[PDB]
C-alpha cells in the first residue's frame, strides 16, 4: 500500500490501481487479496487474506473423542 | 524541451530487441527474442549483412519481427572490470 | 499544457509496474514485471541519473516507456523484524561463557564507538562475525544484547 | 540548406491525394494548385508520406500574381506535429501541367519555412504521361558559368514509387490485372519487348527537336547536354570489335541448349500418349462387358 | 408500419482504405482513433471520402478520448481548404482483437451516434489481416428495446446482405448485442487505379536493358545438370508401371512428386528465357549500332 | 424434460472450463481456482443446490463469466478409470 | 501433421501439400508461419542442432 | 481447371488458427464428453454433429479444431516409445540359411 494501491497478480504482473465504488485504505493490507475487475482494473471488495488456508483446512479435523 | 519528450517517446514505441542466435542465410537469420520464443526473421538492404553476426544484439520491429539495424553489444561490466585491473 | 495533459491520459490508471535493471546508455533496459524483457529509447522526460539499478518506476501499459518514477515497494516482513533490540537480555543474564562476550564486543561494540580512531589508523574495523558449532550456546540472544549497546538497529534475519 | 536528397520515394497514398485536392477546390483546366509536401527530411531518401491542400488564389492576367495564406500552412503544421512528429513541412506540390519560372518565386516562401531544401513535386494529376507522370525537382543554388549570373533552378531528381507494408498487402489485394509488363510470362515480355522500341523511338526524336532550336529560337547553350551526347558517340558499340565474334558464338550456345530442351518436352508429351491411349485400350473391354453383362440377366 | 431501421452498406474509398492501413498497422500495439469525414445520400448509400487520426491520447479508445475540441479544431483548418465535409461517423483501431466494439466502444457510438443518427462504428484490425482488406467491419447500435420488439428482421428488407460470422464469443456478443452488421463495400475510380499501379519508364527500359553473360552461362549450365538427375529417377518410374490399382503404382515407382512433371517444369522456364535472351540481344546490336 | 433441456442450452455456451471449488461463502458467491494462475471470484448462479455443494468438489464453470452452473464431475480423474479393473 | 511450437503448444497444423514426406516424417526443426499457424515451409536438421562434425 | 482449384484449397487449410489434440477421458449422456485437452487444461465440451457419443470410445486420441474444441476427426495415432523403437529399426532382415549352421 502505496498511498491508489500497488497490486501484484498471480500471472506475476503489477500495476498501479485505485478504489472502484469507494474502497477504505485501512481495508487493504500487504497480503490481503483484492477482487479487481477483468479489465477496468479497479478494487471493488478487499477479500479476506490468502486462499492457502482454505486448503489446509479440510484436513484439520476437531476435538476427536476417546473415552480415557 | 522536456515535457515535448514524452509525447516524442509514446510515438516511438519501446523495441524488442534479439540477439544473433545462428546465421542462416543473408536473408533469413536466426534469433532467439530476450523476452522468450525463437523465431526467424528478415533482414532489411538497408543494414548490410557483414554487420550482422552471432552474439550481436539486433532490433526488430514487433509488427512484422524483421530486424530494422543493429545495436551495440549489450555494456557488460564484468569483462571491463578484468581488464582494468593491473593498472 | 497540451503535453501535460496527454502525459496524464497514459498516466491514467491501470498501468504497468517496472523495474529499471539498468540504463545501457541513450537507452534504458527495463525488466518488466510481466516477466518480458524489453529495451525502450530512453524517455529524455526522466533524467538518466536519477534512475539507479532496481529503481521503481512507472511504465505505461501499451507502449512500455519510462513515464515516471515510482518509490520502491518494501516489505513490511523485513520492517516489523527491524527493531528487535528490546528487550536487552543483557550479558549478564544470559548464561555462562565469559569468553565469548568478551570475543564478540572485541569484534563489535568498541569499534562502533571508536569509528574515528579506525579512520585514522587506517585499518579495517571487523566485518562481521559469524557464530557455529552446537546449538544451545544462545547464538540468539548475544546478538540481541549485543545490538542494544551498540545502538544498531536490530533485524533479526533469515535468507 | 540540407544536400542530402538523393533519392526520392514517393508513398502511392500522396499520388492518390493530389487529384482529391485538386477538384476539392475545384480547380481545374488551368487553374493550379498548390499544397504542402509532408514527411522525413535531412536524409539521403526524402519519404513524402502525405499532402495536403492549401488556400490558393490563381490569377491569369497576371501570373506573377497569387495567394497563398501564410499563417494557415504554420497552424497545420502543428496539429499534425501533435498527431505524428516524423512529419515535417519538406516543401510544396504543384499540380502542373507544367513547372514555371512563377514556381521559382512560390519556391522561395516554402523556403522560409523549410529546414531542408523545399521539394517541389510536379504531380500531373492528369496523368498525360506515358510513364512516370510525377517528377521531383529540387531548388539548387549554383554559379551557371557562362558569362551569367548566380542561376537558382529545378535540377531533376529520378524518382521511384514506394510501399509501406502495412499499404502495399493492401495495395496488391485491390490489384488483380494481368499488366502491360508484369515480367511473367513469354507472351507478355514479347509485348514489352515492341513497346519498349517504340518508346526509344519517340524518346531520341526529343534531341533532335533541341537542336533545332537553339539556333532557331536561341534557346541557351547547355554545354552540358551536349557534352553527355558526345559521351555517347565516344562510348558507342561498333561492329568488327573482337566483341562482335564473341556474341556470334553465344548466340551458338543459346540456341543450341535451347534445342536440346525442345527434343527433352517431345518425350514427354509422348510418355502421356502412351498413358492415356492403354486406358482407352481397357476402355474396350469395359464396354464389351456392359453388352455381356446384359445377356447374363435376360 | 414504423421504420425500416436500415442499416448503410459503407462505401469506403480506396484513399480513405490506405491511410487506415498506415496509420492502424504502424502504430500497434496502441490503438489509435479518428472520425470519417463523408456524406450521406439516400437512406443506405453513404460514401465515405476521407478519414484522419485525431491526435493520440493515453485514454486510447474511450468515450473522453475522443473531443469535440480535438474535432473543431481540425474542421476549422480543412475549413478553409474547402475540403471539409460532414462527419458520417468515427473508426477505432482493435490490434489485439478482432472486429467488434468493447462495452466502452458502445458508449463511445452512443455520442456519435446523437451527432448524427447515420453514425458508423468501425473496428479495425490490421496485423491479423493477412490481406488488408479482410477483418476490417462496420457497424451501428440497436437499441435494447430493438432486440425485445424484434426489429432485426426490417433493417434488412429485400436484400441478401452480409452478416459477418468471424469470431464466435466476440462475434456472437456483438450479433445480439453491440451491433448489428451489414455489408461493406469498397469502391475507386479509374483515373486513381492508374496510380495505384503507376505507370513507369523503367518498365520498359528494363526491357533493353542487357544483363551480363556471365548470368546466361550460369543459368544454362545449372537447368541443364539438374534435369540430369530426375532424368535417372524417370527410367525407374517406367521400368514397369502397368499393374493394376494407380494407387499402388504412384507409391511404389514414387510418382509422387511426380518426376516427370518436374522435368517439364525446369525445361520450360529456361526454354522460355533463353527465348527472350536472343530476342533482347539481336534488338540491341542493330537497333544502337 | 423439457425444462430441463431448454435451460441447459442457453446457459451452457461451451467449452465449459472447470474449476474446483475452495470455499463458500453464503452470499452465493464462491471461491474456486481456476486452472489459471489468477484464481475467480465467482456468483453461483443456476442449478447445483448451494448445500450439496461442499468444499473440496470440482465444479463447472461458463467460459463467457465465471459461475456454478452445476456439477457432473465429482473430481473425475483419468487415474481411477485405470485403477478401475472390476472386469 | 503433429507439431509443438516453441513453447510446447500442441497443434496439429496441415503441410502444405507436394512438400517432402521423406524425412520431415521423423523428427527435424520446421517452420511455421506465426499468423497461420500451419506448417507452410520446412528447416534444413542443422538448424537448432549442435554441430559435432569437426 | 482442377489444378488452379487445388492450389487454392491447399491455401484455405492452412488458414486455420489453433487446432489441437485432447483424448476423451470418459463420457457422459448430455451430447458430450470430458476431454482434457492435452497442451491445456480440461474441457467438458459437446461433439460436433459428425462424431457422437455413441461412436467415441473411452481412452480414444483425438483431433479439435481452433479455440472451440469441436471434434474433427478421432484419432487411432498413438505416440509410443515402442513405435518410435521400431522406425529405427525397419524391416528385419534375413533368411534362415545364412544363420544356419
Ligand atoms: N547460554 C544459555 N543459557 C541459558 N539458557 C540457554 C542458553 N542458550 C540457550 N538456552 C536456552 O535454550 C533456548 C533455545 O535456544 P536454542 O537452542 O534455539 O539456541 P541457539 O544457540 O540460538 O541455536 P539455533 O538458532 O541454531 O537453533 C533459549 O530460548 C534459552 O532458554
Ligand atoms: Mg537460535
Amino acid at each position: 500500500i502505496i498511498k491508489k494501491y500497488v497490486i501484484n497478480l498471480k500471472q506475476i504482473a503489477k500495476f498501479v490501481v485505485g478504489l472502484g465504488e469507494r474502497v477504505s485504505p485501512t481495508d487493504i493490507e500487504e497480503g490481503m487479496r483484492v477482487g479487481v475487475d477483468r479489465s477496468k482494473y479497479n478494487i471493488e471488495l478487499p477479500l479476506p487474506p490468502r486462499i492457502d488456508p482454505s486448503v489446509t483446512m479440510m484436513t484439520v479435523e476437531e476435538k476427536p473423542d476417546v473415552t480415557y | 524541451d522536456k515535457t515535448e519528450n514524452d509525447i516524442k517517446a509514446l510515438q516511438s514505441i519501446g523495441q524488442l530487441i534479439g540477439e544473433v542466435m545462428k546465421e542462416l542465410s543473408e536473408e533469413k537469420y536466426i534469433v532467439k527474442a530476450s523476452s522468450g520464443p525463437r523465431y526467424i526473421v528478415g533482414v532489411r538492404n538497408s543494414v548490410d549483412r557483414s554487420k550482422l553476426k552471432k552474439g550481436v544484439r539486433v532490433t526488430l520491429d514487433i509488427t512484422t519481427l524483421t530486424i530494422m539495424r543493429i545495436l551495440p553489444r549489450e555494456t557488460d561490466p564484468l569483462v571491463y572490470n578484468m581488464t582494468s585491473f593491473e593498472q | 499544457k497540451d503535453n501535460k495533459e496527454k502525459i496524464k491520459n497514459n498516466r491514467q490508471l491501470p498501468y504497468l509496474v517496472a523495474n529499471v535493471v539498468e540504463v545501457m546508455d541513450k537507452a534504458a533496459v527495463v525488466k518488466t514485471s510481466s516477466r518480458q524483457t524489453v529495451f525502450l529509447p530512453m524517455v529524455g522526460l526522466v533524467d538518466p541519473d536519477k534512475l539507479k539499478p532496481n529503481d521503481l518506476v512507472g511504465v505505461n501499459k501499451d507502449s512500455y516507456l519510462i513515464l515516471d518514477t515510482l518509490p520502491s515497494e518494501f516489505d513490511s516482513r523485513v520492517k516489523a523484524m527491524e527493531v528487535d533490540e528490546k528487550p536487552t537480555e543483557t550479558y549478564s543474564d544470559v548464561g555462562g561463557l565469559d569468553k565469548q562476550i568478551e570475543e564478540l564486543v572485541e569484534a563489535i561494540v568498541l569499534p562502533m564507538k571508536r569509528a574515528d580512531k579506525f579512520k585514522d589508523m587506517g585499518i579495517r574495523a571487523p566485518k562481521g562475525a559469524l557464530m557455529y558449532g552446537p546449538p544451545g550456546t544462545g547464538k540468539t540472544l548475544l546478538a540481541r544484547a549485543c545490538a542494544a549497546q551498540t545502538n544498531a538497529t536490530f533485524l533479526k534475519l533469515a535468507a | 540548406m540540407s544536400l542530402q536528397h538523393e533519392k526520392v520515394t514517393i508513398a502511392p497514398l500522396v499520388l492518390l491525394s493530389a487529384l482529391d485536392h485538386y477538384e476539392r477546390t475545384q480547380t481545374k483546366e488551368n487553374k493550379r494548385c498548390v499544397g504542402v509536401i509532408l514527411g522525413d527530411a535531412n536524409s539521403s531518401t526524402i519519404r513524402v508520406t502525405n499532402s495536403f491542400a492549401l488556400p490558393f488564389e490563381e490569377d491569369e492576367k497576371n501570373s506573377d500574381v497569387w495567394f497563398l495564406d501564410h499563417n494557415y500552412i504554420e497552424n497545420m503544421n502543428e496539429m499534425c506535429k501533435k498527431i505524428n512528429a516524423k512529419e515535417k513541412l519538406i516543401g510544396w506540390y504543384h499540380s502542373g501541367p507544367k513547372l514555371r519560372a512563377s514556381d521559382l518565386k512560390i519556391n522561395e516562401l516554402f523556403k522560409k519555412y523549410t529546414q531542408n531544401n523545399p521539394l517541389l513535386l510536379i504531380v500531373d494529376v492528369k496523368q498525360q504521361g506515358v510513364g512516370l507522370p510525377t517528377d521531383a525537382y529540387v531548388a539548387i543554388e549554383q554559379v551557371k558559368d557562362d558569362g551569367t549570373s548566380t542561376e537558382k533552378t529545378f535540377l531533376h531528381l529520378p524518382c521511384t514509387i514506394e510501399a509501406e507494408e502495412a499499404e502495399e498487402i493492401g495495395v496488391e489485394h485491390l490489384l488483380r490485372d494481368v499488366r502491360d509488363q508484369a515480367a511473367g510470362g513469354l507472351s507478355i515480355r514479347l509485348t514489352n519487348q515492341l513497346k519498349s522500341l517504340k518508346g526509344l523511338q519517340s524518346k531520341l526524336k526529343d534531341v533532335v527537336e533541341y537542336l533545332d532550336k537553339v539556333i532557331n529560337k536561341e534557346l541557351p547553350i547547355n554545354h552540358t547536354i551536349l557534352g553527355k551526347l558526345q559521351d555517347v558517340f565516344n562510348l558507342l558499340p561498333n561492329l568488327g570489335t573482337p566483341d562482335d565474334d564473341e556474341i556470334d558464338v553465344e548466340n551458338h550456345d543459346r540456341i543450341n541448349i535451347s534445342n536440346n530442351l525442345q527434343k527433352a518436352l517431345t518425350v514427354k508429351t509422348n510418355d502421356e500418349l502412351m498413358v492415356i491411349y492403354i486406358s482407352n485400350l481397357v476402355r474396350s473391354i469395359i464396354a464389351f462387358d456392359d453388352l455381356i453383362e446384359n445377356k447374363i440377366q435376360n | 408500419t414504423g421504420r425500416d431501421d436500415t442499416k448503410e452498406t459503407v462505401y469506403i474509398s480506396s484513399i480513405a482504405l490506405l491511410k487506415m492501413l498506415k496509420h492502424g498497422r504502424a502504430g500497434v500495439p496502441m490503438e489509435v482513433m479518428g472520425l470519417m469525414l463523408g456524406e450521406f445520400v439516400d437512406d443506405y448509400t453513404v460514401n465515405v471520402v476521407d478519414v484522419f487520426a485525431m491526435p493520440q491520447s493515453g485514454t486510447g479508445v474511450s468515450v473522453e478520448a475522443v473531443d469535440d475540441v480535438f474535432q473543431a479544431k481540425m474542421m476549422d483548418m480543412l475549413k478553409q481548404t474547402g475540403r471539409d465535409q460532414m462527419v458520417v461517423g468515427w473508426y477505432h483501431s482493435h490490434p489485439g482483437f478482432g472486429c467488434w466494439l468493447s462495452s466502452v466502444d458502445v458508449n463511445t457510438q452512443k455520442s456519435f451516434e446523437q451527432l448524427n443518427s447515420r453514425a458508423v462504428a468501425v473496428v479495425v484490425d490490421p496485423i491479423q489481416s493477412v490481406k488488408g482488406k479482410v477483418v476490417i467491419d462496420a457497424f451501428r447500435l440497436i437499441d435494447t428495446g430493438a432486440l425485445i420488439n424484434n426489429l432485426e428482421p426490417r433493417q434488412t428488407t429485400s436484400n441478401t446482405g452480409l452478416l459477418n460470422k468471424a469470431n464466435i464469443q466476440a462475434l456472437i456478443h456483438g450479433l445480439n448485442r453491440h451491433y448489428y452488421s451489414l455489408n461493406i463495400d469498397y469502391h475507386k475510380t479509374a483515373k486513381e487505379t492508374k496510380m495505384l499501379m503507376n505507370l513507369h519508364k523503367e518498365q520498359w527500359q528494363s526491357g533493353l536493358k542487357m544483363y551480363d553473360y556471365e548470368e546466361k552461362e550460369e543459368s544454362n549450365l545449372a537447368a541443364t545438370k539438374s534435369m540430369v538427375k530426375i532424368a535417372e529417377q524417370y527410367s525407374k518410374r517406367i521400368e514397369e508401371e502397368k499393374e493394376l490399382t494407380e494407387e499402388e503404382l504412384k507409391t511404389r515407382y514414387v510418382g509422387r512428386q511426380d518426376p516427370k512433371k518436374h522435368l517439364s517444369e525446369t525445361a520450360d522456364e529456361t526454354l522460355e528465357n533463353n527465348i527472350v535472351s536472343v530476342l533482347t540481344a539481336g534488338v540491341n546490336s542493330v537497333a544502337i549500332k | 424434460q423439457e425444462e430441463e433441456k431448454k435451460q441447459l442450452e442457453e446457459i451452457r455456451g461451451n467449452p465449459l472450463s472447470i474449476g474446483t471449488l475452495e470455499e463458500i461463502i453464503d452470499d452465493d458467491h464462491a471461491i474456486v481456482t481456476s486452472p489459471t494462475m489468477p484464481d475467480y471470484y465467482v456468483s453461483i448462479l443456476s442449478f447445483v443446490d448451494k448445500e450439496l455443494l461442499e468444499p473440496g468438489c470440482s465444479v463447472l464453470l461458463h467460459h463467457k463469466t465465471m459461475s456454478i452452473v452445476g456439477v457432473l464431475q465429482d473430481d473425475a480423474d483419468p487415474m481411477v478409470s485405470v485403477m478401475k479393473m472390476d472386469k | 501433421g503433429i507439431v509443438s511450437s516453441t513453447t510446447g503448444m500442441s497443434y496439429v497444423v496441415r503441410i502444405l501439400s507436394t512438400l517432402d514426406r521423406e524425412l520431415l516424417k521423423p523428427s527435424m526443426s520446421v517452420a511455421l508461419h506465426r499468423h497461420s499457424n500451419a506448417l507452410v515451409d520446412i528447416l534444413p536438421p542443422d538448424s537448432d542442432s549442435s554441430i559435432s562434425v569437426m | 481447371n482442377d489444378k488452379v482449384r487445388f492450389i487454392k484449397d491447399e491455401l484455405r487449410l492452412l488458414q486455420e488458427p489453433g487446432s489441437y489434440v485432447g483424448e476423451v477421458i470418459k463420457i457422459v449422456s448430455d451430447k458430450k464428453v470430458l476431454v482434457k485437452v492435452q497442451p491445456e487444461g480440461k474441457y467438458i465440451v459437446d461433439v460436433a454433429k459428425d462424431i457422437n457419443v455413441k461412436d467415441l470410445k473411452a481412452s480414444q486420441r483425438v483431433c479439435l479444431r481452433s479455440d472451440s474444441y469441436m471434434l474433427h476427426k478421432v484419432l487411432e495415432n498413438k505416440a509410443d516409445p515402442l513405435v518410435s523403437l521400431m522406425m529405427v529399426e525397419k524391416v528385419p532382415d534375413s533368411t534362415y540359411d545364412m544363420v544356419g549352421g
